[PDB]
């Protein structure tokens, strides 16, 4: 019986939930204030984990992070996509380089001993607004660097705000943000192995 | 080769007065009339630097507590970027010293972000209860650049709470409300019968009372069905996961209780539904007491109020309102200083205004003539007039614009205008200034 | 709720895009036209921002580099700590940009003191070499506060040396002797036969001289007695201890030589005496090598000219003639870009100083009266004159001294001055220019 | 056999030779650069050093930094200061509290092993300028808080420079320091086993 979760009341029951990976527990009370009081749960990481491939699969259990998100989704290591306690697995991470050059290549190699999963498009990526333009009574929520250089030509009252880091957002961001989500999902090419093989 | 040589090994006490200076200029007590801590003082000290006139722009915390080394603060910059967010927060404090841009955490989950995603800057609620900060006495060693103690208008040690636990010694202020205090400080202006101020907890709708003296906190159980209830709130010092693992977690692994987790965006949420083996007894009197020890929802607690002094001695208050009258007795002289300095600065200001109104009027009427003066005459003869040679340079940096009717019938008025304000500052005294300080506060 | 699905793998180049900005943006090699690299930029940029005007001030190294953070260092503060003890000290550059006060160490020991009991500065020797700093390109992104990179006079890539280690390149630009570099600029302006520029290392009274094509550095041995010899100098990459451990030490141990250790003020002293079990060959030339090659009195090196130009792309010179005549090519328009600019200036402050003078000319002949005049009535006149109407609000904030014909007929000789000032710049050329400022460095 | 140390001529000889036990390399290597060529010694420290008091001899010989001072002033734990190579032994430590908290009372107690070398007084610390006050063209050497504080009613141009380590000196300075010299005995009282009761 994992400690660290946020399980929701449909934890197993077949739902359209989801479950959030996301990093640093001052996040995930956010999260408490902001998620949704049955459908989004969530859980937080310890941060900087270990490559997923390089050993072997009880050696995948031996760690405990992967542990205690196995028991959650109850996706055990060496069966088949079922039992999933939570319907949906979001990852979320502060988006300079500590959870999309660390922590996203590794979950994902790590969930990838389940190409069931990435078929059913289960695992989704929250894509994070990089940059923020407060105009007005109403901001903007550019989402990258290159939308920002292309749109900020013809704009008034160009109030800039970096989000680096999920700790930028507000209370009000936040929400918005898990309430209005964007949902990006994980890859899946031809083959499974040599695009993450790269990573050694 | 000098060779001066005594025999006197008792020089190691400078290993010791040292270290009573790393034990008295870096302890943990807070400050009677400023209500602050060492690490708040350079911290609050770089934040002010730092806003300068746009006090609206957000800095990055490491900058605000990671550059206050040169300010004289002798110890790692760690002490300060921790406490710029258990200060700056809101779920902490009835009284945001700081406020904040970013995750700054709540009483669901009691951390902070990080070191660099969060901003800060000067609160709105500094400016007017900390007036008159270029009036508060430096500290005796140079490298102090922060003053001893800034001077509000009242006392922050009782706000916001603080627990700090010294060599020998341990403060754990409890926080009181806004009104509270603005209100015992007020009627404690005039001489009247203190009234105790209450206590308010930050984000707290249970309840706190008294019954022993001893200021205890509970919480709120409401049942809503035989075997079910909806816990609304839980003592203080309270987290999610430390309350579930230390209590909660080992109730229900005695076979006892299940916990639905409906922590809300208001406070805790902590919804139970009982099982066959427990009490569930008849009667709403033992069954309360049950309620409320079982689940941990009762709170003892206790008032060490120990806090340093206008000077470096430190000294324990049986109640608050000792506090609060020592406090106000400081600040009426620390008020009588700004009321002496600002008569004199606007008799000064008053007299430079009537100069300048009079070489005015006398310019535009002609009798001394701005050009055709070889040399810059004018300097010359200004400094054998009777008021003139005290101001001449200033009388000299006039404008052209300044000579024309609209900037010399106003100037004219600015000075009477100068003249009465003159007046009003001299008769004024220290009690209804101070009232007028406390009033402007809300 | 949107969908926004691609299973995409491409997304895994934000990896190696964000590796390659993690191995382009904080590489070691060094700029072609400032002479500089990617920490010293930050180092010298807050340097430059706290010395403001009392560049004599000296600043504490920890405050110096440990806010560089803010600037856009995106690594920790240790390397700015240590880059700024490595390029402010005089025992390994010909051209220190960087003043201090304190123990930077020397050749005999090649260590800084500490993190905070040194002092830095702005030195003179940057001000004089380092003109037109607010004319470089930003950086391309906006966290790079300081500009991509400085407009020097002569190429610092040359002086002070630098050695750096990057992925599959690697630089050790030797240093060069501030007379040589400045002849070689001097004259490359000029387009005549460019004189290589010649090696002087700091503090270095040895021997200096390529064998074929690269350099090589050998010391000094001056024989005393018939078994003893004053070694006044040793290759120029050692310090006492790794010397000793290295090569002398040993040399003991093989029962050869006893070393007495004369480390003087003026470099290394490290006189030795033989011992009998030792070759003491005759013949003056076997003796000679024996020495050079038992002592370390031979050095090889090479030169790998590798270095960022002016944009991203690295280039590779085969020798420092080219590198010479493509940073006086870039300077050439960086000059221009000056000149352009200057001419500008120094027409519309021309035309202020004449509008200024034909106002105050105008009021004391009493044409225009500056009283009687209500709603500021002059202005509205002004705006409807030839001249008058650009700088009416300049034209009337004159003071009374300015009426005054000593503050008068000089403004209007000033005014001449800048209207044959303006001849200046606009009659001038880039080469007389560039030649004035490489004349001006010494 | 000895590395750091930086043995003299005179060094083993009966002429006066004083001992530089020096914290910093970069101190010692500004003492090479400003020595004396015959008298002068000196030797580096490396930094906290374990407190001497409360072990057995042999446990002092455990320390490579005891034993490499053992050897350089040749006075060998258990035997008498009879022969030195060294006349004199000096303490100089930056002096704010990395040698005055620490090396002060490991080092005194392990020199004061030797009653006999302690009366004989050979063992002395330099006095270090605490704040260098420059005065027109000159420099004025405040060797205490005290003294700058009751001297500094009557000067001109009070420039302040505070010297917190051995390394905001310049050459001048240690030049002053090192061939104009003011010392101060280890002042030990009858009671040796008593007044560093609180090494421990």
């Amino acid at each position: 019986k994992v400690h660290k979760h946020i399980k929701a009341n449909l934890c197993g029951k077949d739902a359209d939930t989801t479950l959030f990976l996301t990093e640093g527990d001052s996040a995930i009370g956010y999260l408490i204030d902001v998620r949704d009081k049955e459908l989004h749960g969530g859980y937080p990481l310890r941060g900087k984990v270990l490559n997923s491939w390089g050993m072997s699969y009880a050696d995948m259990l031996k760690n405990k992070e992967l542990f205690d998100i196995c028991a959650i989704t109850g996706l055990v290591l060496g069966e088949k996509a079922e039992n999933l306690n939570y319907h949906n697995i979001a990852i979320m991470t502060d988006a300079d380089h500590d959870g999309l050059g660390s922590i996203y290549p590794s979950l994902l190699g790590f969930f990838s001993n389940w190409p069931e999963l990435f078929e059913q498009g289960r695992i989704r990526f929250v894509k994070t607004p990089v940059i923020i333009a407060h105009v007005g009574k109403k901001q903007e929520w550019f989402y990258t660097v290159a939308e920002y250089e292309s749109a900020k030509d013809a704009l008034p009252k160009h109030s800039i705000r970096y989000i680096k880091g999920l700790g930028s957002l507000e209370k009000s961001e936040y929400r918005e943000m898990i309430q209005n989500p964007v949902y990006d999902v994980v890859k899946l090419p031809e083959n499974w192995k040599e695009l993450f093989e790269m990573l050694m | 080769m000098q060779l001066n040589n005594r025999d006197l090994k008792s020089i190691i006490d400078n290993e010791a007065l040292a270290y009573a200076m790393y034990t008295v200029e870096n302890r943990a007590i807070p400050n009677m009339i400023d209500g602050f801590k060492p690490v708040q003082r350079f911290v609050i000290a770089r934040a002010l630097d730092l806003a300068r006139g746009n006090k609206d722009k957000f800095h990055k915390l490491a900058s605000i507590a990671g550059g206050v080394a040169d300010l004289g603060y002798h110890h790692g910059e760690n002490s300060a970027q921790d406490a710029g967010a258990l200060m700056a927060n809101t779920w902490n404090n009835n009284f945001p010293l700081l406020d904040g841009q970013g995750n700054f955490g709540s009483r669901t989950v009691q951390k902070a972000a990080a070191s660099r995603y969060i901003f800060a800057r000067v609160s709105k609620n500094f400016y007017n209860v900390y007036k008159d900060t270029e009036y508060a006495p430096v500290h005796q060693d140079k490298e102090h650049i922060p003053p001893a103690f800034y001077l509000p208008i009242i006392p922050t040690v009782l706000l916001n709470g603080v627990s700090g636990i010294a060599t020998g010694y341990a403060t754990y202020i409890l926080p009181h409300s806004v009104s509270s205090v603005k209100k015992a400080v007020l009627q404690a202006l005039q001489g009247k019968k203190v009234t105790k101020p209450k206590v308010e907890f930050p984000e707290f709708r249970g309840e706190v009372v008294e019954i022993d003296g001893q200021y205890e906190i509970r919480g709120t159980y409401k049942f809503t069905s035989r075997t079910q209830m909806h816990i609304t709130e839980i003592p203080y010092k309270y987290d999610r996961e430390t309350y579930v693992s230390k209590i909660l977690d080992p109730l229900e692994n005695k076979g006892f209780i299940t916990w639905d987790d409906a922590c809300g965006e208001h406070g805790f949420g902590f919804k139970v539904k009982f099982r066959k083996e427990y009490s569930l007894s008849d009667n709403e009197e033992e069954r309360h007491a049950k309620i409320m020890k079982d689940f941990g929802l009762i709170e003892r607690r206790s008032q060490n109020i120990t806090v340093i002094n206008e000077k470096g001695k430190l000294q324990v208050y049986d109640n608050v309102v000792d506090l609060i009258k020592d406090f106000v007795e400081v600040r009426k002289t620390y008020v009588q200083k700004r009321i002496d300095n600002k008569i004199k600065e606007t008799e000064s200001a008053f007299r430079l205004a009537f100069a300048k109104a009079h070489f005015i009027k006398k310019v535009i009427s002609g009798e001394i003539v701005v050009q055709g003066k070889t040399r810059k005459e004018l300097t010359e003869e200004l400094s054998k007039i009777d008021m003139y040679s005290s101001y001449v340079d200033k009388l000299v940096g006039m404008n052209i614009f300044h000579m024309t009717s609209d900037e010399a019938k106003k100037l004219a008025e600015e000075a009477k205008a100068k003249k009465e304000e003159n007046e009003y500052w001299k008769t004024t005294d220290v009690v209804t200034e101070y009232t007028k300080d406390l009033e402007e506060i809300k």
